Order: C-alpha cells, then structure tokens, then sequence
C-alpha cells in the first residue's frame, strides 16, 4: 500500500544522450501515501493528480470517465475500453449505460479503433491532458510490488477541461482502483543507452537523496557537501507592478517642433507614470542610443524613483561628451553629467528640419566660462567675460560675446549636422515608485515558499507580514548581508514583508555510499531548539517527508548532527 | 540550460549567410540573447542583442547590414549577415544576459559552442614527401617533415603509425599565409634507433576534393 | 568609450596561488564589471561575478574584490583543471558590450634547453618553383624566445611565420615552428642559411646553418 518508486515518466520527447538532467514538472513522489481502494455507487475521490493502476486480470476495471461534478453539471470526457474500441467521447452527460442519457449538445467526436498490471498517470496543466502507459509483469497478490515501469504516452488530447473525477467502473467481477495522489517536487533522471531510463532519483524523500542530487552524481564520497537546499519545497510565484496608470509623457518629448540650445536645456520632470519604453526600442533611427547605469534592455523590469528629460541640440559628431567622464567644451560649459549618471541617452538626426541653404543661425553654445559646471547645472547668462572683473563693454578694446553660434547648413558634412540629444536621467532614490514597466500584479500570498518578484527585489522565501521600523517615504529595505528584508506593496496595503527565512542551508554528512545507507544532517548556523518546531509544522525550507529527530547537542558552533547519537 | 549552434561558413566576401542558435528546457521567453565574435587571437567584439520587446541592437561598424530575429516557441535565434566583408572571419557564439537583483549586471550567463564563418577561397592541400633521410646528419637526434600547404579548411591530423613506440611528439597549429592559404609543419622525435627501422606514415587526409594522399618521409 | 586595460603580461602560475589579475579602467565604476574564463579550445564561461555575488558553477575558492577603478582578482589554491585565459568586461556602457583583452595563466616548471634543428626545403617543392625554409624549435619551457633569420650575413625578416604549440602535460614544454618562405631565385642565389635562436635558458645564442 505504498508507491515504491513508481510513477516515473519522460518529461519531454527530445532524445538525450548519457547525462544527468534535473526534472521539475515530474510528480508522484516516491514512498507516498496511495489511497488504493481494495473493493453515488463508486468511491470517486478528488483528482488533484492521480495514479491509475489495475492489479486485476480479465480486464475488470477497463473504463474511466474524467470530467467534473456529475448529474449533468459540466463537460466530462469518457474513456472506455469496450471490445478494443477506445472511443473517447467528451460530450455525454448523466442527467455502462451512462452514454445515451442526454443529447443536448455534442461536439468533438474522437474515435480510436484498433497477472496484469497497467499503470497510468494523468496530468492536467493549463488545460492539457497527459496520459502515459506502463506495464510490468507481477506475481504477488499482497500489494503493489517494487519496480520502475517506464511510462510511455499514448494520448495527449487537451479538450480544455480541468479533470477532477473518474467513474464508470465495470461490474460482474476482483475489482480495485489503486489511485494515488501526486505532489509537485523535483526529480533527477538517468539517460542510459537506447533511450531508456532504468534509474531515477527523487530529490524529495531523504536528505541523502538531496545530497546525491546536489553534486549531480550517483555516488557520494566522504565529507560535507551542500548546495543551497533549493530543491526541497518549491511553490508558485508572486508578481508585482500593479495595474497601469496614466500614460507616460515620453511620447511628447520627441515631438517638439522647436528645441532649446545647449546652455538653456529644459528640464521636464516625469512622475506617476507607467513607461511603455516603446518609442525608445522601436523606430531604430537613434544613432547614439546609449545607457550607462541600467542595461539598455532591462527597462520594463525596474521601477525608477524619478525620471527626467534634457533636450538640447548639438552639432554633428560633437555628441561624445554627454557620457560620464568625458571632458571638452560641451562637458563643463553647457551640459554636465555626474560620474554615476544611472540613465540612458538618445540622439537622432534632424538634417531635414534644422538646416537651411541660406543661414540657420538659431542655435548657440557656451564656450567661455569661469570654472567648470557642476553635475546638472544650468546657466543662461549673456555678458562679456574676462578673468579680472572687467565689465567689458563690447566695443571698448577686446570685448566679445562668449557665445559662438553654430554653422548649420544643408551642404555640409555629417559631423556638422544638428543632433537633438534627449538625456533621460533615471533615479533609484528612497521614494515611492513613480515609473515602472507595463506589467500586471496578483494577490500577496502569505505563508508560502513562493518566489517574489518586486519592483527591483527578486528572490524566494516565505512572504509573511511582520512589523519593523519603516518610513513613509521608504519603499523597500535591505539586510546586513545585502539581502532584501522588507518592502511595501506598490498597489495598496503598505505593510511589512517576508520575515527572516530558514536558518541557512543544512549540510548532509555522508561517510560513503558503499560504506552504509545511513544519513545525517549538519545545520550551518542554527540554535538546535526551534528546528524541530519548524520541521514538524512544515514551515522550514529543508522539510523532508520521511524525516525524524533523534538527538540534538548544542555546543559552540553546534551543528546538531541529527541521524546518529 | 544549454545552447547548441548550427551551420558554418563558406561563402565569399559579398554574399549572405545566416546563423541559428537553439535552446533547451530553460524558460527562453524572458531572457536576452546576444552574439560574440572571437577571431582566435583578438578581442570578443560583438554587441548585437535582442530583448523581450522589439529591441534590436547592433554594432556601430556593422550597422544597417545585419538583422536579428528571435522566436519564443521555436527556441531559436537567427542572425543574417548581408553584404559580408572579409574582416569578419571568426567564431560566432551565442550568450544570454540576466540581472539578479534588478539591473546591475548581465553576467553573460550561458554561452554556446561556436560557429566559424570564414570568407575566402578553397583549394587542395599539397604535401611535400621524401624528406632528407641521410644527407648531412645521420647520428644523434633529428626529425622528419610532412609540411602541407595550400588548404583553406583544416580538418587534418598526422598520426605516426597509430602508435608503436614511446617517444612523445605533437603537431603544430596551422598559420594563414598572406596569399590566403594555410600551412602545417608536422615533426616527430627520433627514438633510440630510427635509421633502417620502423618507418612512419603521415596520415594527412580529409581533402575537400576527396583525394587522400599518404607517403613516408 | 570606457577603455579597460588588463595585465599586459601572462602570469606563469607556479605551485603558489598568488595572482595579481587587475582590470583597471579609465573611469570609475562601483561594481559594473565582471570576470570570465576561457580554456583555449572551448567557449568562454563565467568565473567571477561583480566581486560580491559569486554563484554556483564556479568553486567558492575563487574570490573577488573591487571598488572604484582598481580591481583585483584574488584566487585561492590553484587547481590544474582551472587554467586558461581570464577576461574581464565593463558593465557601464550598456549598448557597447566591450570585453577586455586577456590574461593567460600557464604552468611553471624547470627551465629547458631548446633543441635547435633547421631543415632544408623538400625536394618535390623545387619542381613547383617555391622554397620553404623551416627551422624547428622543440623541448623548451620559457615561451619567450624569438627566432632570427640570417642568410649570407644578411638580416632576413618580415617573410617568416611562427607557430607555437600549447604547453604539454607530459614534459610541460613548448614547441615552436618558424618557417621562412623564399622564392626559387633567392634560394638558388644564396648558399648559407642560418637560423639564429636567442633563448633565455641558453648561456649562448645557438645558431644552426647548412650549405646548399
């Protein structure tokens, strides 16, 4: 009455050579509690993923009808084996003889014409029915024997129906069911010659199996080994970046019929938006698209604190000092940039607009100024300059205006053409998220080891509400080890976030695979007091199903060795 | 998480030749995919990459000539090379970019295997057998010679009777000459006794014209 | 752009584990710089993260530090399966993903004396009108020697190509093949062909020559 390493199926149909692949979608953990019925007439249980197995000869249990609640409440798929005529109907309802009951609406007629132990594993994921077939000659009549029973798929008809039950068992028999539930875990399969498996290691049954799956080898030597214990209890995934808000004004930036000079660059503030970032990627005519702080692609994944826009016109190839560190005449007199800019820049040609064949003298730049400009500094002064005071009335001796106008014309070179540079200054200061990517969010699930994907904080853990010392203007928070400690929700209900996770990754001490079969654990940094409480309540990350505790000893750097006294 | 390349390169400078980069069981619908150009003794000069959106990046030099395209369900990324010049003969790789916290690093997470796109002409290798056996140096230590010339591809190897003694020697990597052809100089150490003893057969083979040639030197 | 310069000299790894791999750049960057590794023959791979996020795949012995503009790559006890060239890349300029140059890590052993042997051109090559002067240099540890070509007391250079093999695993020595290609007329005009070899492990420059 226990699944002794039963229910191993191929995760895909791609042929693989001799390697050690790690499977995640595989189900039916080894040594699981199977609800075998060794028999409103049937005993139809909930599906939740099942494992079909018939240990009776003469083909007693030959029909199973998947679907939903009976009595004509939802669509149900009929899989009946009658005289080698497998007709898969998915339209008959129930107000052997459960087919001709009602004929309201029928569609999708599928006809497939053509001791014993037949194993079947049924999977329903995103509306896809996966059916596998496996046979193994047995001789005992006590219970389910051991074995591997490599499964092979036979039918993969989705039907868009979430199966939840199974019925229509024959009569006039023994007659058993042997249906067992499955749990989502991780698996490590072996690929031998001729495309057969013949060996599988479920990384969820014992710490020794987890250690075997860690180093990716079917043999463990003596010593201490551990890799993050990240293949014990997986779960779903939560997301962020809630429903969209008013559109970002980034579109109206690249539409002004007129643009300022270099010394009088306008600073437009952008806040409380959800930037699409579609005008930056598409329309690939930006000849100087560069990013400095963030990656040029990872823009729809972050929530910037505050973004701006700096629009000015430069002359051709003179766009080489709008980068952090570059110096020159347009880097300390007209427009500056900090050493840590953390933003992108763009520049597109405007030869057919800001250029004439008779004089386009409308843009100027500052090239004579006392000292250098500070990061993000603007000066629109207009006065003759001399480093001795010297009000310098223009025509007196040698006074001239420290502003040289450009020479924009039509018949010129590439390096003398008006290039409008729009500088987007991104920020990640301590402030609520004012600009994010066009994504959707879901509900904040509590007390579940789901991976969290916040505005800019990713990872995994048990998201649980708590109480700490937070500030209204502060959105997220880090720990001493540069790890995300707490973060508020961008949508609403600003509360604390995931508490400290499991107390490190426990190591597995094994004195040798060929030596013995014992298993012992070694916790890196724990107190050896609340470990049993966290394990018995299924709240700890390395929580094995078949696991116990014999003795815990607490010393300086204890590392309670559970497994040997 | 592994990417497998496909195809190679044989066309002449001035033609078109595309590449492909497959994927594996990893979720290849949100990560990035870029190219890498290794000229076997130069810098990894490639910046082209495509992201989740319609983002298409290229290099400042090869701009308006190459195009990139990816397919999520097919798990394949393409790179077409229009108007190919002669200064692009290198091994092209496929890389993936990912940032752990949100944006800081790319890490070039998973590489590929490579694809050589050479742009030149091909000929037939000419081996020079009949090395000087005994004309000026008989005793002491010496070496033989199986120099080959005039061959564009180099899927060659020179074995010494498939192994019969314990001396220890290896061949030399080929070198591209100024004309556009390669040349190899395979040598072998002399054992305690070689004059009038077990000879050696240079197994130079794998000619594009399917014409094998072997001779003892 | 962000011009990054690595160590311009390969570090011959002895039995010790004290490397000084530097990745200095022009501007200053906090952690916008990574480190990779490529064994000659295969594709590159990630070795060291941005000095604070070294993940799995690479053993925890390989450490990393960096701040400002001077980066240092501290490595623990070296392993024989962890040799090759280590590259570093800047992460500031996002579109121009420009890598570094390369720092080769070889094995250090005892100094060997190169057995200089120059061989005359083949007999069948003379029927085509060309001539190849090959000078063989094998069994030497220091990979710093350069070959000088002199024919009839005349300096010959510019028309010679050299090919050096990787460090073997049996004797940990190198082998060089310097070939000087000359025409038939220039070969028949001269008679003496000397192969001048200058090596550090040799007390005197060994020069071999032959007469036609």
């Amino acid at each position: 009455h226990t699944s002794s390493m039963r229910g191993v199926y191929y995760p895909d149909e791609i042929f693989r050579s001799d390697t050690l692949y790690l499977t995640q979608d595989l189900f039916l953990p080894f040594y699981s509690n199977v609800t075998g019925f060794h028999t409103g007439n049937p005993v139809i249980p909930f599906k939740d993923g099942i494992y079909f197995a018939a240990t009776e000869k003469s083909n007693v249990v030959r029909g199973w009808v998947f679907g939903s609640t009976m009595n004509n409440k939802s669509q149900s798929v009929i899989i009946i084996n009658n005289s080698t005529n497998v007709v898969i109907r998915a339209c008959n309802f129930e107000l052997h003889t459960m087919i001709f009951d009602n004929a309201f609406n029928c569609t999708f007629e599928y006809i497939s014409d053509a001791k014993h132990l037949r194993e079947f594993v049924f999977k329903n994921k995103d509306g896809f029915l996966y059916v596998y077939k496996g046979y193994q000659p047995i001789d005992v009549v006590r219970d389910l024997p051991s074995g591997f029973n490599t499964l092979k798929p036979i039918f993969k008809l989705p039907l868009g129906i979430n199966i939840t039950n199974f019925r229509a068992i024959l009569t006039a028999f023994a007659a058993a069911y042997f249906v067992g539930y499955l749990k989502p875990t991780t698996f490590m399969l072996k690929y031998d010659e001729n495309g057969t498996i013949t060996d599988a290691v479920d990384c969820s049954q014992n710490p020794l199996a987890e250690l075997k799956c860690s180093v990716k080898s079917f043999e463990i030597d003596k010593g201490i080994y551990q890799t993050s214990n990240f293949r014990v209890v997986p779960s779903g995934d939560v997301v962020r970046f809630p429903n969209i808000t008013n559109l970002c004004p980034f579109g109206e930036v690249f539409n002004a019929t007129k643009f300022p000079s270099v010394y009088a660059w306008e600073r437009k503030k952008i806040s409380n938006c959800v930037a699409d970032y579609s005008v930056l990627y598409n329309s690939t005519f930006f000849s100087t698209f560069k990013c400095y702080g963030v990656s040029a692609t990872k823009l729809n994944d972050l929530c910037f604190s505050n973004v701006y826009a700096d629009s000015f016109v430069v002359k051709g190839d003179d766009v080489r000092q709008i980068a952090p560190g570059q110096t020159g005449v347009i880097a300390d007199y007209n427009y500056k940039l900090p050493d840590d800019f953390m933003g992108c820049v763009l520049a597109w040609n405007t030869r057919n607009i800001d250029a004439t064949s008779t004089g386009n003298y409308n843009y100027k730049y500052r090239y004579l100024r006392h000292g250098k400009l500070r990061p993000f500094e603007r000066d629109i002064s207009n006065v003759p300059f001399s480093p001795d005071g010297k009000p310098c009335t223009p025509p007196a001796l040698n006074c001239y205006w420290p502003l040289n106008d450009y020479g924009f014309y039509t018949t010129t070179g590439i390096g003398y053409q008006p290039y409008r540079v729009v500088v987007l200054s991104f920020e990640l200061l301590n402030a609520p998220a004012t600009v994010c990517g066009p994504k959707l969010s879901t509900d904040l699930i509590k007390n579940q080891c789901v991976n969290f994907n916040f505005n800019g904080l990713t990872g995994t853990g048990v998201l649980t509400p708590s109480s700490k010392r937070f500030q209204p203007f502060q959105q997220f928070g880090r720990d001493v080890s540069d790890f995300t400690d707490s973060v508020r929700d961008p949508k609403t209900s600003e509360i604390l976030d995931i508490s400290p996770c499991a107390f490190g990754g426990v190591s597995v001490i094994t004195p040798g695979t060929n030596a013995s079969s014992e298993v012992a654990v070694l916790y890196q940094d724990v107190n050896c007091t609340d470990v049993s409480t966290a394990i018995h309540a299924d709240q700890l990350t390395p929580a094995w199903r078949i696991y116990s505790t014999g003795n815990n000893v607490f010393q300086t750097q204890a590392g309670c060795l559970i497994g040997a006294e | 998480v592994r990417l497998v390349e496909s195809g190679g390169g044989l066309v002449q400078p001035g033609g078109s030749l595309r590449l492909s980069c497959a994927a594996s069981g990893f979720t290849f619908r949100n990560y990035d995919i870029h190219w890498v150009r290794q000229t076997t003794g130069k810098g990894l000069e490639w910046v082209s990459a495509v992201g989740t959106s319609g983002d298409t990046y290229y290099l400042d030099s090869v701009k308006g000539r190459f195009t990139i395209s990816r397919e999520d369900a097919k798990k394949s990324v393409y790179l077409q090379m229009n108007s190919l010049r002669a200064g692009d003969t290198a091994m092209y790789y496929c890389v993936r970019g990912d940032a752990s916290p949100d944006n800081i690093y790319y890490y070039m997470d998973v590489w590929g295997t490579g694809t050589r796109v050479i742009v030149s002409s091909t000929k037939g290798p000419s081996v020079f057998p009949l090395a000087p056996s005994s004309k000026s140096t008989s005793g002491g230590t010496a070496a033989l010679g199986c120099l080959v010339k005039d061959y564009f591809p180099e899927p060659v190897t020179v074995s010494w009777n498939s192994g019969a003694l314990t001396s220890g020697v290896h061949t030399f990597p080929a070198v591209l000459q100024s004309s556009g052809l390669y040349s190899l100089s395979s040598v072998v150490t002399v054992p305690s006794s070689s004059l009038g003893t077990q000879t050696y057969i240079c197994n130079v083979n794998h000619k594009p014209s399917n014409t094998k040639v072997d001779k003892k030197v | 752009d962000i011009q990054v310069t690595q160590s311009p000299s390969p570090l011959s790894a002895s039995v010790g584990d004290r490397v000084t791999i530097t990745c200095r750049a022009s501007q200053t960057i906090g952690k916008y710089l990574n480190w990779y590794h490529q064994i000659p023959g295969k594709a590159p791979k990630l070795l060291i993260s941005a000095a604070s996020t070294l993940h799995s795949g690479v053993p925890s012995r390989f450490s990393g530090r960096g701040s400002g503009t001077d980066f240092t790559l501290t490595i623990s006890s070296l392993q024989p399966e962890d040799f090759g060239t280590y590259y570093c890349q800047q992460s500031y300029s996002s579109p121009p993903w420009t890598f570094g140059q390369g720092t080769k890590v070889e094995i250090k052993r005892t100094v060997a004396a190169p057995s200089v042997f120059i061989f005359p051109p083949s007999d069948e090559q003379l029927k085509s009108g060309t001539a190849s002067v090959v000078c063989l240099l094998n069994n030497f540890y220091p990979r710093e020697a350069k070959v000088q070509w002199k024919v009839d007391n005349a300096l010959q250079s510019g028309n010679s190509q050299e090919s050096v093999t990787e460090q073997d695993s049996k004797d940990s020595t190198y082998s060089l093949s310097s070939t000087l290609t000359l025409s038939k007329a220039d070969y028949e005009k001269h008679k003496v062909y000397a192969c001048e070899v200058t090596h550090q492990g040799l007390s005197s420059p060994v020069t071999k020559s032959f007469n036609r």
